[PDB]
This record gives C-alpha cells, sequence and structure tokens, in this order.
RNA sequence: GCCUGGCGGCCGUAGCGCGGUGGUCCCACCUGACCCCAUGCCGAACUCAGAAGUGAAACGCCGUAGCGCCGAUGGUAGUGUGGGGUCUCCCCAUGCGAGAGUAGGGAACUGCCAGGC
RNA sequence: UCCUCCUAAAGAGUAACGGAGGAGCACGAAGGUUGGCUAAUCCUGGUCGGACAUCAGGAGGUUAGUGCAAUGGCAUAAGCC
C-alpha cells in the first residue's frame, strides 16, 4: 500500500520540515479533514486511519487520500554486525502541519458529522477536525 | 449596507502587523478611486461577526475613518492557515 | 508551348468567381513532378540499364544519380552502398513539353483509372499516378521499343488548400475517384 | 556504496569581480563549461578551450545586464 | 522568410565582427537596389554611405540593380571613405555569396581606393 | 510631423488573439537566363538580366486594456542581530523582505545614415 | 594513482561503505581551413518487394547528431558534406 512505481531513487534524506506549509483547502471533494496537529504520518497510520473511516461511511462512496508519502524508509538488524549499510525498506512517510488536509470526499454520509470526519474517526496519532469547501 | 468604525494605522510591516494581531484588532486596506492606498486597522471579532452574512463581500458598504465617510467594495482576503480567523483584507473605492 | 499557352489562358480563370473575389497572386500552380525508376539489383553489367535510363534522361534536364539505400543491414541481404534508384526528375519547360503529348498522344499503353478512390490531405495537391512502368513517350526513337523498366511519377502543386489543387490538375485529365 | 572516490581536483571558480582591468593581461576569471551565459563583447576573446575573458587591446570591465533575451555581457571599453 | 540561411551566415559576421571591433562595410542588395556603408570603428555610426536610390548616381541608370551600377555604388563608396581617409575595412556580405554584384562591387571598390 | 530600408541599440511596454492598412516610394512575389558562376544531376540552391503582372503569400504599420508582460500600498513566506519561553516552535525588541495576486503601468522607446511625402 | 557531479551552506574549502559514474586512450583521420547544408517523430501516398525497402508533402522540433563518465558546451556548428 501506498508504494510509488519503477522510482529513480530510493536512498534519501531523512532530515526537518518547517511544519507550517499553507492554508486548508479541499481540491478533490466538497468534504475534508485537517490534520490540526504537526510532524509526520506513516503509511501503516493513514491505512489504519482510512480503515476505520471507510466503516464511518459504512459502505458510501470513495474516500480520496490528500497525503500520499512517496519517501521509503529502511531498517536493519545488528546482526550483520552494522555498518554494511542501510538494508531493505520497513515503512514509508509524509509530513503534516496543522491546516494539512488528510482525506477528502463528495459523496458523503447522510448522517455527515453525527458520523464520520467530526466524529467516529479513530486510530490518528493527533486529534483531527472536520472541514467544508468553502465558499468565500 | 454595513457602517464601522476604523482608525488609520500609526506603524507597518511585520512588527507591527504581529503588534496589531493581539486578538483586539486587525489590518486591512482602502485603495484605487483615483485617491491614495489607506492603511486602517479593525475589530477583530465584531468585523468577523459583521461579515458572516455574503453582502459584505458583494455589495457596497461604508467605512468611517477619520471622521470620514468612504464607500467601498470587496476585492481580496487573508486567513489563518487552519482557523477561520481574518490575518488582512483588502477593499477597493466604490 | 501549345500547351503553356492554355495553361495561361483557360486553366483556373474562374476559380472563386461566383463569390466575391478579385485577387490575381493567389491562383495554384505546378513545376515540378517527382520522378523515379526501377534499376533492379544488377551492377556488375551495367551496359544494359545505361542504355534504358538514358533513354529517359533525352526527355528530362537530369542525369540519371547512382543514390544509396536508406536501410539496408540486418534485414534486405545488403549494405549501405546498394544503388536504389536514379530519380532523373522532371521541371520546367520539359513539363508543359511533356503535358503536350500526355493526354493527346500518350494514352494507349497506361492503365485507365478505373475503381480509382484516391484523396489529397496535406494542402497541395499530392497524387501519384500508379503507372508502374515506363510508357514509352513517343519523342523520336521508340519504335525500337518492346521492354519497359519500372517507375514510380508524383506530382504536387504550389497552393493553400488541396481543393485548389483538384482544380488545376483536372486538366490533365486524373479523375482522383472514377 | 563505498568510497566513492568522488574527484578532488580544481574549483574553476570567479575571479575577475566588479570594476576591473589588467596591466600587461587582462584575463578576468577562468572558468570551465561558461560559453552561453555571458558573453564577451568588445576587446575580449575566448570560447575556445581557453576558458579566460583574455583582452587583445588596453581597456577596463564594466559588466552589462541588457540585451537580447537571455544574454548578458562582460563588455569592456578604453577610458 | 525563405532566408534562414542567409541569417544563418550573417549572423557568423555579425558574431565575429563584433570580436573584431573597427569598421564593417554592410553590403545589402535587392532585385531593384544596391546598398553600401562604412560603419565607424565604434561599430555603431555611419561614416559613408552609398546605394542606387541617391539620385547622385541612381538617375542615370537604365535599371538599378544592373551589376555596372553594383560597381558605381563600388565606386562611390570607395571614393567617398578615401575622402575621409579610410582603410583595412572589414568586407561584411551579410550573409551572401562572394560573386556576381557584390563581387563586382569589391571589385570596382578595390580600383577606386578601398582596402579591404 | 508622416512613410520606409540598412546597421543596429534596447530586447515582452516589444507577446498572443482578432480586425484594419500600403505599392509615388521601398519590399516581395513576379518576368526571363547567353556570359563570369553553379550542380555526385539541375538557373532547384547560388547567380545574372529586368518591369508585362500583383498587393495575395512575404515585408512593415496600427486599433483592441481580454489574457500574457511589468506591478504600488497592505499583508504573507523567509531572514540578520538581540531577550525570554511553553523549545527545530512560539512570544517580544529592532531591522530587512520575497514568490503569487490586487489597484496602477502597459498594445515600447531610440542612435546613425539613406530614400520618399 | 587519474576525471566529473550532488550532499556542500545565493565565493572556494568542507565529514560520513553519505548519494552515484568513469580513466590509465584512440583518431593521419573524426586534424586544418574555405564554401554549401541541418535534424527527431507521426501521418499521407506509390512499381519492380515475400510483412516492411522508393522518398515527396504536410503536422512539427533547435525533444537530432558529437569517442566515452557526469557536468556544461555545440547549428556562427565542434553535427552532415
Amino acid at each position: 500500500m501506498l508504494q510509488p512505481k519503477r522510482t529513480k531513487f530510493r536512498k534519501m534524506h531523512k532530515g526537518r520540515n518547517r511544519g507550517l506549509a499553507q492554508g486548508t483547502d479541499v481540491s478533490f471533494g466538497s468534504f475534508g479533514l485537517k490534520a490540526v496537529g504537526r510532524g509526520r504520518l506513516t503509511a501503516r497510520q493513514i491505512e489504519a486511519a482510512r480503515r476505520a473511516m471507510t466503516r464511518a461511511v459504512k459502505r458510501q462512496g470513495k474516500i480520496w487520500i490528500r497525503v500520499f508519502p512517496d519517501k521509503p524508509i529502511t531498517e536493519k538488524p545488528l546482526a550483520v554486525r552494522m555498518g554494511k549499510g542501510k538494508g531493505n525498506v520497513e515503512y514509508w512517510v509524509a509530513l503534516i502541519q496543522p491546516g494539512k488536509v488528510l482525506y477528502e470526499m463528495d459523496g458523503v454520509p447522510e448522517e455527515l458529522a453525527r458520523e464520520a470526519f467530526k466524529l467516529a474517526a479513530a486510530k490518528l496519532p493527533i486529534k483531527t477536525t472536520f472541514v467544508t469547501k468553502t465558499v468565500m | 449596507m454595513f457602517t464601522i468604525n476604523a482608525e488609520v494605522r500609526k506603524e507597518q510591516g511585520k512588527g507591527a502587523s504581529r503588534r496589531l494581531r493581539a486578538a483586539n484588532k486587525f489590518p486591512a486596506i482602502i485603495y484605487g478611486g483615483k485617491e491614495a492606498p489607506l492603511a486602517i486597522e479593525l475589530d477583530h471579532d465584531k468585523v468577523m461577526n459583521m461579515q458572516a452574512k455574503a453582502e459584505f463581500y458583494s455589495e457596497v458598504l461604508t467605512i468611517v475613518v477619520d471622521g470620514k465617510e468612504i464607500k467601498v467594495k470587496a476585492q481580496d482576503v487573508q486567513r489563518h492557515p487552519y482557523k477561520p480567523k481574518l490575518q488582512h483584507i483588502d477593499f477597493v473605492r466604490a | 508551348a501549345k500547351l503553356h499557352d492554355y495553361y495561361k489562358d483557360e486553366v483556373v480563370k474562374k476559380l472563386m468567381t461566383e463569390f466575391n473575389y478579385n485577387s490575381v497572386m493567389q491562383v495554384p500552380r505546378v513545376e515540378k513532378i517527382t520522378l523515379n525508376m526501377g534499376v533492379g539489383e544488377a551492377i556488375a553489367d551495367k551496359k544494359l540499364l545505361d542504355n534504358a535510363a538514358a533513354d529517359l534522361a533525352a526527355i528530362s534536364g537530369q542525369k540519371p544519380l547512382i543514390t544509396k539505400a536508406r536501410k539496408s543491414v540486418a534485414g534486405f541481404k545488403i549494405r549501405q552502398g546498394y544503388p536504389i534508384g536514379c530519380k532523373v526528375t522532371l521541371r520546367g519547360e520539359r513539363m508543359w513539353e511533356f503535358f503536350e503529348r500526355l493526354i493527346t498522344i500518350a494514352v494507349p499503353r497506361i492503365r485507365d483509372f478505373r475503381g480509382l478512390s484516391a484523396k489529397s490531405f496535406d494542402g497541395r495537391g499530392n497524387y501519384s499516378m500508379g503507372v508502374r512502368e515506363q510508357i514509352i513517350f513517343p519523342e523520336i526513337d521508340y519504335d525500337k521499343v518492346d521492354r519497359v523498366r519500372g517507375l514510380d511519377i508524383t506530382i504536387t502543386t504550389t497552393a493553400k488548400s488541396d481543393e485548389e489543387g483538384r482544380a488545376l490538375l483536372a486538366a490533365f485529365d486524373f479523375p482522383f475517384r472514377k | 556504496g563505498g568510497s566513492t572516490r568522488n574527484g578532488r581536483d580544481s574549483e574553476a571558480k570567479r575571479l575577475g569581480v566588479k570594476r576591473f582591468g589588467g596591466e600587461s593581461v587582462l584575463a578576468g576569471s577562468i572558468i570551465v563549461r561558461q560559453r552561453g551565459t555571458k558573453f564577451h563583447a568588445g576587446a575580449n576573446v575566448g570560447c575556445g578551450r581557453d576558458h579566460t575573458l583574455f583582452a587583445k587591446a588596453d581597456g577596463k570591465v564594466k559588466f552589462e545586464v541588457k540585451g537580447p533575451k537571455n544574454r548578458k555581457f562582460i563588455s569592456i571599453e578604453a577610458e | 522568410d525563405k532566408k534562414s540561411a542567409r541569417i544563418r551566415r550573417a549572423t557568423r559576421a555579425r558574431r565575429k565582427l563584433q570580436e573584431l571591433g573597427a569598421t564593417r562595410l554592410v553590403v545589402h542588395r535587392t532585385p531593384r537596389h544596391i546598398y553600401a556603408q562604412v560603419i565607424a570603428p565604434n561599430g555603431s555610426e555611419v561614416l559613408v554611405a552609398a546605394s542606387t536610390v541617391e539620385k547622385a548616381i541612381a538617375e542615370q541608370l537604365k535599371y538599378t540593380g544592373n551589376k555596372d551600377a553594383a560597381a558605381a555604388v563600388g565606386k562611390a563608396v570607395a571614393e567617398r571613405a578615401l575622402e575621409k581617409g579610410i582603410k583595412d575595412v572589414s568586407f561584411d556580405r551579410s550573409g551572401f555569396q562572394y560573386h556576381g554584384r557584390v563581387q563586382a562591387l569589391a571589385d570596382a571598390a578595390r580600383e577606386a581606393g578601398l582596402q579591404f
């Protein structure tokens, strides 16, 4: 899940990010979810939170991702012994900032915000907030 | 037809802007109309409660500043990156 | 040059004259026709090819070129130096002198254009004649001829639309479709 | 994957800066690759080989930013 | 238009002549007219000029594009430069071939006193 | 003043879309081709000799503020030096300050020579 | 041991089995210089040609070419003659 395909590179810097980005705006749907916290988000976290939200809408529509990691992180045991270069890929990671949209939807439920997005959202490393398309 | 009172700003730029953003007021401007660009300070939450109706952004409104009554129309806005709150707004003379 | 006289009088004189049109510098034109003849695969004889190529060059302003292949290696049992044609491209005075025997007497050997359904799509009225062999053009020493080489011949105009070439080329009795 | 060999020779970087001249030789900066970013104009020549801003006559450099589209010039004029 | 080889040839001269500095002869022709103009050593002023539109040489002609009139422009630009004391002028042919009317202009100018 | 050509300068205010417009003048098509000249073949190219045909293509100018392009004021991103903290961020002092957009600007300007009115 | 780029900081230097590739020659021609020229790619269309050997035209591009690393140059061609 959440992997880029046939990449030119795989070794990349971890480094640091300013954590501010840009003001919330939706693109693919009429409704979305904002992060409200800052830091990093893993592919296993994005899928675990998606797996809870798709049941919060039961079987309605499709929920579109607005975070896709495209950055791989490697892990290697201290049994080779060590110092013999980076190992295989273990997780894929994305950047999060308080205004960042995580997911978007338009085919939304009729009990929206009594279930899904405002409520029944789970497995997330931070608390989130529900957001609209806006006309002004 | 809204009517609001404003003051002409005493100081400008990042440091004065962050000094003006102290939860009581926020910055705005009035420009065009063959007259000078006027830098003003507006109430942070009373104007927020007034712009809750689309006529603020769609119909002519009145600003009183320096005891002088200006007729204006809405042009552009800036808001907080994860909150609905006003950071800076543009008006043009009607 | 009795055909060039007519080409400057009756041909395309009425083009757009049923419309709001007066321009004199927009009429379609021809000056050159693309030509090639089958040289075969023989290179060590020379004496039989040279004679028949000179009989074609005798009605053209050109002499036969040596030529080379474009594709030769891994597909055709040849290499880069292989001679593949001769051109002898026809232009100017000898084209309106060829058109003076074309359709007037150079008709009894070519196959009539039945079943034709050909079009043009580039704005220049490109059309190939598909005559496949040289037509024994009857100038002065052509009675001795009973064996002919393969031929490729194609015309193009100085024009803006293929619809202008459709007016011009109809003076040479080419049906476009039959 | 180790070592890596990386290289260690030259820096091929600017030397001739601001308003400059040359008493017996004017050379400016001696830089690789540059032939299409900034061009010589007047008594100065290059574009070999050479990598240099050599001058065939006496004069001083002022640098120009004006020119056709992407072109800018290392102009030399006598006093 | 139709001249993308002539501008390719001319651009070589513009470039190489700006590396040379000094003067240019700036020769041009059409099927109706012949022109030449000596650019001064600054590369940006005209010092002397001659053409088959100037009625001092172009009125006594039966055609303003003829080779004997290209030679008359060669004569005129040479004597005008000889009155201004100029030599070693660089022959700028503006992307043309060095033959015909451009070469007759050169042959006539060489004899009339221009160097070149 | 206006029209054009060359060298160009400046090089998008010089662009795009769409329309208008010139043959006195210049400019291109055009009208021909011995000779000097040219063709792995050719007056095709290069080149010469010119005025019957034309203002189309080509060349040059221009209306049009719709978009590009340039972009104030205000705010934003970032940031030099300093004090703290709730600490790779925030708050304060004091300076700098884009990128994008707005209003405004903008459908250039010009040196030398030459022809034309 | 030799060569180049990035990490490397709006000069350079600048560490990490940090990120990745090359060389220990070859061309008398692929050197010199003067003259002429310049791609790719697709579509259309036609014999001797088995499925495909032709090149002309349009659509269009400095998205072809160069002794090789990567960097950068190159049509004013160093590319093709």
